[PDB]
């Protein structure tokens, strides 16, 4: 759906992950920081919108960004009818 | 003992810290009451409650005795006592300074000051009051019952703070109050006006000079001037020893309708009212179970009425009734409101006080404050019932209950409630505006009145028909019909009307179904809200995540507005216009058909001369023929000795167009003015420590809301204040 | 004296009451 | 997929035309005692014993409860969700990491990146008669 | 004629006539009906 | 109980699923089989074209004047003609979802389909045309009781 | 009138009707058309 958007700045606290409520995000392995594993998107196409995530992400210019796209779909924009 | 004051925060854990920026001042006049926020205890919270309940009661004291002695030195009581007529009473006297001078309301006798309207003369009518120090010593007892009750306060909450157990009888609460309360206080002013009210009253007729009038302790043991009048008032003959009545037909008597020598009813009714009232709630609060082992075990009620529909029934109630609170408040609220309006709605036509239909100034002051602050307070009602839906529930206690069944179809009946509004929205506006285009098109035979297409409210005249001829057969043991509006003779006194019988034309039709569009509308949101509170369609953690929140982000589009005191915003702007036009109707009507002067021979000259058969009927004309006549002064209304209140009208727009200013806007642009600004002070080292910030959009629209609210209701007032001046 | 409007009324009070309830007294029977 | 539901009446916030001709979500839990519990669409319910069939229209309900619901109140921490097909089809949507980690694993999805900082970042001023966005290094 | 209005003019016809006809129409379908259903 | 799982946004309250209305609805022409979608068409175009007259026939603008009879007719005449457009064209743009929403037990029949819609329109307007002049030849002879005055 | 023609007296009717008609019924078919072609 819509575009997700990483940086280096991950710190690995993982609030962002406790916080989407849509299953759009995975700490893949990393080596750079005392991180180790750092977020990022696989499963974009279930993105909604709620940008819940960076408000939970406390780096400073948090690390994480959403590009709200227009393709949107009856996915993306979450109807249950 | 004052160490304790200047230590901000004391009750939050949060905020008492330090004030890093300007938001630190919000919240302080925000969390400083809601102490259900503060601990999970509840004995605190009632302690707290009852504290407050006494201060309020406090500053009811003060300001009631302070009222008076301000009537006592200040007003032209005991000189309009006299008259009642060609004296128009006042109090506030203008303090002899520039710019308040000229406006010395004289008001004959030399007395300048402020022609006030609160009809507090006309009880003062009716407890027949003679000399001001009285009154003083009515203030100094006021005062010190004041203070008397709150070092009450201070002591129950500082030394002995009662316990828990003592909060959840609410059996004994209801037989103590409804009994010993209402029955004892009410029979006790019973007593009172027999005594006192009803002879001086009889006093009052031809000038039977009222100091001179003996004072109470000359009837206290004294019962010959009690037995001038009423002959059966010897002693009593006291035959209710002998349960025979039949002697005190002198007093207590059943008349039922307007005395033309007093202005008021015949008072007589009222105190065996009083009397029959006291006496029926009393044995009716005699009823529920208590500490002898006999009465309803009423948590036992509401578990026998279910059946086939019902479900399970009124299972499981009290817990909401008791564990909780904003429930209570709630309902109490929605009922007080309702009996309010109902108030306001009633005594226009039975005026219980001397002077009052004589009275054209009091009467719609009193009206249209009691019923703004019906409504008013209504939708708060509505309010923390909402509050209670996200703060207290149970998913256990609540099976199946008549609660929960309609939690569970609210889809069909908000539905059903959105077609109804929509039809009647349009069935009435759409037939307006239909009917004006007709007017505006030469085309009149479409028009909708009596003189065109016919439409005739039957009903509301069938019933107020059965209610004309009711005494005799229905009312045996009465003399005349209940009001005049209905039926009857047209009542009055002078020149100056009292009550004449009202007449429903076509007119009528769609004011009333506009009425209840717009209430339909308003129940519609408020509704909406209080079942959509929780979950909904696509927001499901709504009470998992608060009720007072702004939005959820950019998604599914835009989700703004999705709490529900939103809702009840919505509800307010709507029952603002409710209550806005409702006034506007009762007013032109009552100034329209039922007032005006009168003839020798009755003839009613009425103010404006039937206006509605004539121009209520099409929406040029509503603007035309309503506030031509309510502004045509107030332009003017100034420049005199008891003119020159320039009124805030004028002034009253500035502050509606700065509401309206705060709801449009965002609030990015005004932090970023606001980062310039700071860019400039810091420039020239003058740097607030405190970094301002910007309000918050749930801030800036209560802000928004409240100046608009303001605005408009100022506005108002101060049209029909002058308007009434201008005749009264 | 005789009667108005009123007879259209008491024509009212029945094919609600007797009506639907004489109905279900018949097809509670299984027709 | 278990022949049994929780017990519940019945209301009106069940499913649509869209349900059963476009997609039907399924979730499934161990659940071996019966409590009282809320759900999304309005009502309440109570759950039933071990295996606990509940099938829904969207996908965000099921993640609600399991959530905030199944393992922040009643510690059950082993319920799967599909997406059922207008024909049948069923995908495995999730658990995609099994244990419902969220962060571990020996290896995991390796494709695309961006460690980029945004100081330096790519504009329409540069990018022009193009398609693509600030996504290029 | 009286107080009332024209009803006994107009009202016997469709008693008379018109609800026997969806009666006994009515009836004789029901008597032919199939299995093991029937209105 | 509900019509096939209790969890279903659906009720069995004894308005949708009572027999004397589901006898009473499924023996319409919308749904009583054994009929061609023509004669579905051509019964309620008889129907609506027999009664939507009169809203309008005293009710114009033309109300009270002595030709107001055939005006009404006219009126109604074309708003059928409108009506048979409209259908017409929304069977021209139809088949997304080929289908109707089906509630009664059964399917309705086969009449969905677009020709069948196209056949239904026609036999509407033949219809509508009929009601529309038995109804203003019932009210043409104003004495049509008056020669009875029963 | 004028020197003109009858014409002022009906030439509104299908521009103001007819003429709107076929526009959004050719328009509400056109916003429906199958790939790759469209008129
Ligand atoms: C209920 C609240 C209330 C309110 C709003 C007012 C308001 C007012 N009072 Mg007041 N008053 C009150 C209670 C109240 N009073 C009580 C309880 C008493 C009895 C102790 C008085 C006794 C009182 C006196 C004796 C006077 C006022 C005066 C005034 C006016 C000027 C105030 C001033 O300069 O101080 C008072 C200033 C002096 C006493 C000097 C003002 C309208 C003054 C005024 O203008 O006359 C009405 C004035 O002379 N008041
Ligand atoms: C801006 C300058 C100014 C000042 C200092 C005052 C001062 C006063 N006015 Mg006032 N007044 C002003 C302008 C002003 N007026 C204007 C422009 C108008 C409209 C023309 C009025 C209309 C007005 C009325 C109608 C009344 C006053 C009253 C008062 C007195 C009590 C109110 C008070 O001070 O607050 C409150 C302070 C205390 C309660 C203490 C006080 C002497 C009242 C008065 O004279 O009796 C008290 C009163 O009834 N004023
Ligand atoms: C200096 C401003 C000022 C002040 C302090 C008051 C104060 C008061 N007015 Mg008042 N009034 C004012 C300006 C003011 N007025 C103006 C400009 C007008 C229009 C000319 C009036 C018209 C007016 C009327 C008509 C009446 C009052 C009344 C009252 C008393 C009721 C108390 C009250 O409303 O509590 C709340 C406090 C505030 C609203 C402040 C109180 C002493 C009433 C009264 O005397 O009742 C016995 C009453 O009937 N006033
Ligand atoms: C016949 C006995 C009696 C009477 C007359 C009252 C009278 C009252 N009770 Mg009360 N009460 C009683 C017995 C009684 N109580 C008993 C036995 C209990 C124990 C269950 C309580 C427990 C109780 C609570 C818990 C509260 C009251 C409150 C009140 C007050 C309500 C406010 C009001 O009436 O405004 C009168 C207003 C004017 C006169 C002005 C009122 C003074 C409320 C309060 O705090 O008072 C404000 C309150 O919260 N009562
Ligand atoms: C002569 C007057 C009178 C009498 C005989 C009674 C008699 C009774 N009252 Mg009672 N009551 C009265 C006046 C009276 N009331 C008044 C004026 C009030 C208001 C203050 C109450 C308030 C009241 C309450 C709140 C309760 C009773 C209860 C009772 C019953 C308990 C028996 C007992 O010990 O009371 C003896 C009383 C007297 C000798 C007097 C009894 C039937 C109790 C009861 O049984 O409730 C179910 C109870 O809880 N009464
Ligand atoms: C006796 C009447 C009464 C009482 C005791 C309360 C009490 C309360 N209200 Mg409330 N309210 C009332 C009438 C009342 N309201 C009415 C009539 C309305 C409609 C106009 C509202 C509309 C209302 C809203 C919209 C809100 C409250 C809130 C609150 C709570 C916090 C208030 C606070 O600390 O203010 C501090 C703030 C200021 C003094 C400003 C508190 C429990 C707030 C809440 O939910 O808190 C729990 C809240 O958001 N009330
Ligand atoms: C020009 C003023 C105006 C008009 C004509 C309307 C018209 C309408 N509003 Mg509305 N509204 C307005 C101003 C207005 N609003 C403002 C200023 C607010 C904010 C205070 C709202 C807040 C509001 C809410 C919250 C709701 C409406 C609703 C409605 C609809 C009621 C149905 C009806 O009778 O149709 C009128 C048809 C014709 C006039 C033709 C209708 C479309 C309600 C709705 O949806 O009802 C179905 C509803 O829920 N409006
Ligand atoms: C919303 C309520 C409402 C209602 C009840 C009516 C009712 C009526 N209108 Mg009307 N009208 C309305 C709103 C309404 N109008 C509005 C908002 C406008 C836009 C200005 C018009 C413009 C309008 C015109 C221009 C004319 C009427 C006419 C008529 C009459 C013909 C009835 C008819 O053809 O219905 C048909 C109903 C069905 C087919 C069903 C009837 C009394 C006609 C008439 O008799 O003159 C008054 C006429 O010439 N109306
Ligand atoms: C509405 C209102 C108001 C008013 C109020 C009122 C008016 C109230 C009332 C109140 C009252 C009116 C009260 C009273 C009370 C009383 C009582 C409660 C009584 C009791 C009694 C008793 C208890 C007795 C005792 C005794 C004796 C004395 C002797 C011996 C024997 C005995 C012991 C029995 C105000 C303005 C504020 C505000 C606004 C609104
Ligand atoms: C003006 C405005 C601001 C700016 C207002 C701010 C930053 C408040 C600053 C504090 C105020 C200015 C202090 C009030 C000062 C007192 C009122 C004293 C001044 C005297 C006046 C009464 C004349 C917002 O922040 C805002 C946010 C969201 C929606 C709309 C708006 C909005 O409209
Ligand atoms: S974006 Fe925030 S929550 Fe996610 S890994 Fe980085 S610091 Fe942690
Ligand atoms: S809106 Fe934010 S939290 Fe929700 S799916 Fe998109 S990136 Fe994740």
């Amino acid at each position: 759906s819509h575009s997700v958007k990483i940086y280096d700045t991950c710190i690995g606290c993982t609030q962002c992950v406790r916080a989407c409520p849509t299953d759009v995000l995975e700490m893949v392995p990393w080596d750079g920081c005392k991180a180790g594993q750092i977020a990022a998107s696989p499963r974009t196409e279930d993105c909604v919108g709620c940008k819940r995530c960076e408000t939970a992400c406390p780096t400073d210019f948090l690390s994480i960004r959403v590009y709200l796209s227009n393709a949107e779909t009856t996915r993306s924009m979450g109807l249950a009818y | 003992s004052f160490e304790k004051w200047g230590q901000p925060g004391h009750f939050d854990r949060t905020l008492a810290k330090g004030p890093k920026t300007t938001t630190w001042i919000w919240n302080l006049h925000a969390l400083a009451h809601d102490f259900d926020t503060h601990t999970s205890d509840l004995e605190d919270i009632s302690r707290k409650i009852f504290a407050a309940h006494f201060g309020q009661l406090a500053v009811i004291f003060l300001w009631l005795s302070g009222m008076e002695f301000h009537g006592a030195r200040f007003s032209n009581y005991e000189a309009w006592l006299s008259d009642p007529i060609g004296i128009k009473p006042s109090a506030q006297v203008v303090w002899p300074i520039v710019g308040q001078d000229i406006l010395n309301a004289d008001v004959g006798g030399g007395f300048h000051g402020i022609q006030i309207t609160s009809g507090l003369f006309q009880v003062w009518r009716a407890a027949g009051f003679t000399n001001s120090f009285q009154l003083y010593v009515t203030a100094i007892g006021g005062l010190v019952a004041a203070a008397l009750m709150l070092f009450a306060g201070w002591f129950h909450y500082h030394k002995r703070a009662p316990k828990l157990e003592w909060f959840q009888n609410a059996e004994s609460m209801l037989n103590h109050h409804l009994a010993g309360l209402l029955g004892l206080g009410c029979l006790s002013w019973a007593g009172h006006q027999i005594h006192v009210a009803l002879p001086v009253n009889k006093l009052l007729d031809a000038g039977v000079a009222p100091k001179d009038i003996p004072l109470p302790h000359e009837f206290i043991l004294n019962n010959s001037l009690m037995a001038e009048l009423y002959p059966s008032f010897a002693k009593g003959l006291t035959p209710f020893w002998t349960l025979n009545w039949g002697q005190y037909a002198d007093f207590l008597t059943f008349k039922g309708g307007l005395n033309p020598v007093t202005g008021g009813l015949w008072l007589t009714d009222t105190a065996h009212h009083h009397l029959a009232l006291a006496v029926l709630f009393i044995v009716a609060g005699h009823m529920y179970r208590t500490n002898w082992g006999i009465g309803h075990s009423i948590k036992e009620i509401l578990e026998n009425h279910k059946g086939p529909f019902t479900g399970d029934g009124h299972k499981g109630l009290y817990e909401n009734m008791t564990t909780s609170w904003h429930a209570q408040l709630g309902t109490n609220l929605a009922m007080l409101g309702s009996l309010t309006i109902i108030v306001a709605h009633h005594m226009y036509a039975m005026p219980p006080y001397p002077y009052l239909a004589t009275d054209y100034a009091t009467a719609l002051s009193i009206f249209t404050h009691h019923m703004w602050i019906g409504g008013f307070l209504i939708v708060g009602g509505a309010a923390h019932a909402t509050i209670f839906m996200v703060r207290d529930y149970d998913p256990a206690v609540n099976q199946n209950n008549v609660l929960d069944r309609v939690i569970r179809h609210r889809d069909a009946i908000i539905s059903h409630l959105n077609w109804v509004c929509m039809f009647l929205g349009f069935h009435s506006f759409g037939l307006y505006i239909h009917n004006d285009t007709m007017q505006a098109l030469g085309r009149p035979q479409d028009m909708f009145s009596d003189t065109a297409i016919q439409l005739q409210p039957v009903f509301a005249q069938f019933v107020q028909n059965i209610h004309t001829l009711a005494p005799g057969s229905t009312a045996p043991n009465a003399l005349e019909p209940v009001s005049y509006a209905f039926g009857g003779g047209v009542v009055a006194v002078g020149g100056k009307i009292a009550m004449m019988p009202i007449a429903l034309g076509t007119a009528d039709f769609m004011i009333h179904h506009i009425h209840a569009f717009q209430i339909h509308v308003t129940v519609l949101i408020l509704l909406k809200g209080f079942l959509f509170a929780r979950n909904s369609r696509l927001i499901p953690d709504k009470a998992n995540l608060g009720f007072r929140f702004p939005c959820d982000g950019p998604g599914r589009g835009g989700t703004c507005q999705v709490s529900g005191w939103d809702h009840v915003f919505l509800g307010l702007f709507w029952m603002f216009n409710t209550i806005a036009i409702a006034v506007y109707h009762f007013s032109w009507k009552m100034q329209s058909d039922v007032w005006g002067t009168i003839d020798p021979d009755g003839t009613i000259a009425h103010i404006t001369g039937g206006n509605f058969a004539m121009s209520a009927n099409t929406i040029n004309g509503w603007l035309r023929d309503y506030q031509w006549a309510q502004a045509a002064q107030v332009i003017q209304s100034y420049g005199s000795a008891l003119s020159a209140y320039g009124l805030l009208f004028l002034g009253a727009h500035f502050v509606w167009a700065f509401s309206l200013m705060f709801l449009f806007s965002g609030r990015g642009y005004w932090q970023e003015l606001i980062e310039s600004i700071v860019w400039a002070h810091n420039k020239l080292k003058v740097a607030p420590t405190i970094q301002p910030r910007a309000l918050s959009i749930i801030q800036g629209r209560a802000v928004g809301v409240a100046h608009y609210l303001l605005g408009a209701i100022v506005t108002i007032w101060a049209f029909f204040e002058a308007r009434i001046i201008s005749v009264g | 004296m005789s009667i108005s409007d009123t007879q259209v009324f008491v024509a009212l009070v029945i094919a609600l009451i007797p009506g639907v309830l004489a109905f279900r007294l018949a097809t509670e029977l299984y027709k | 997929l278990s022949g049994q539901t929780p017990i519940f009446g019945g209301s009106t916030g069940g499913l649509l035309t869209k349900a059963f001709r476009e997609e039907k979500y399924v979730i499934t839990w161990t659940s071996p005692k019966e409590q009282v519990f809320e759900m999304p669409t309005g009502g309440a319910a109570i759950m039933r014993q071990g295996p606990n069939k509940l099938e829904l229209a969207r996908k965000e309900y099921c993640i609600a409860l399991g959530g905030q619901q199944l393992r922040a109140k009643f510690r059950i921490t082993d319920y799967k969700i599909y997406r059922v097909y207008p024909n049948g089809e069923v995908q495995y949507l999730h658990p995609s990491d099994g244990v419902f980690p969220e962060k571990v694993n020996e290896g995991r999805q390796k494709v695309g990146y961006v460690d980029r900082n945004i100081g330096k970042n790519p504009d329409p001023a540069k990018l022009k008669f193009s398609g693509m966005t600030t996504y290029n290094a | 004629m009286f107080s009332a209005s024209f009803l006994p003019s107009i009202l016997v016809p469709l008693t008379g006539l018109v609800f026997p006809a969806i009666a006994m129409a009515l009836l004789l379908i029901y008597v032919e009906r199939e299995d093991p259903s029937g209105i | 109980p509900s019509r096939r799982d209790p969890q279903i946004g659906n009720l069995e309250t004894p308005i949708n699923n009572s027999s004397l209305v589901k006898w009473f609805i499924n023996n319409l022409p919308a749904y009583r089989p054994g009929i061609t979608p023509l004669r579905r068409g051509l019964e309620v175009g008889m129907a609506h074209g027999y009664w939507l007259l009169g809203p309008f026939a005293k009710l114009g603008p033309l109300r009270d004047t002595d030709v107001a009879n055939i005006a009404g007719l006219l009126a109604t005449l074309g708003m059928v003609v409108i009506s048979t457009l409209a259908v017409s064209l929304y069977a021209a743009t139809d088949p997304p979802k080929p289908v109707a929403t089906v509630t009664v037990p059964n399917p309705p029949d086969t009449f969905d389909t677009t020709e069948g819609w196209n056949t239904f329109a026609s036999g509407f307007l033949i219809g509508g045309v009929g009601g529309a002049v038995v109804a203003y030849f019932i009210l043409a002879n104003i004495e049509l009781i008056q020669n009875i005055f029963k």
